[PDB]
């Protein structure tokens, strides 16, 4: 399945990820495309926050959803 | 008391300086963010959060566009 993640800027980007891949992976593979620390990169889903420990399928994401892209609020 | 901005945009039935479209996963209905120029991004985050009833992990989401806003990232900073 494929994401729209829209980044805080405005920019959309997407994402090509399986049902069965945990938050965290997808988070990799962000951070190896477009470079983004998972640590650093926070993505919402209507108004949650994607634990590590789920799954798309999980959160019941439907394709072609849009993600909000946000970057990290403090650093300590 | 000077944020008579000329740019006044209407959402719905009101007047404000800046209302950022905020989408929440569809098309619609899409959400509109009322900010005052003399506001803080924390402050307008919750008065919109409590206003159409949005859980606190919004608040950091909608605050950001707003603090990089005045932040001038994706602008050229000027904010001294």
């Amino acid at each position: 399945m494929q994401i729209f993640v829209k980044t805080l800027t405005g920019k959309t980007i997407t994402l090509e990820v399986e049902p069965s891949d945990t938050i965290e992976n997808v988070k990799a593979k962000i951070q190896d495309k477009e470079g983004i620390p998972p640590d650093q990169q926070r993505l919402i889903f209507a108004g949650k926050q994607l634990e590590d420990g789920r799954t798309l399928s999980d959160y019941n994401i439907q394709k072609e959803s849009t993600l909000h892209l946000v970057l990290r609020l403090r650093g300590g | 008391a000077n944020q008579q901005t000329s740019g006044k945009v209407l959402y719905e039935g009101k007047e404000f300086d800046y209302v950022f479209s905020i989408d929440v996963n569809e098309g619609g209905p899409s959400y509109k963010l009322p900010y005052n120029t003399s506001d803080d991004p924390w402050l307008t985050a919750y008065n919109f959060l409590q206003k159409n009833d949005l859980n606190p992990m919004f608040l950091d989401q909608v605050a950001k566009f707003i603090i990089d806003n005045t932040k001038g990232q994706m602008l050229g900073l000027g904010n001294p």
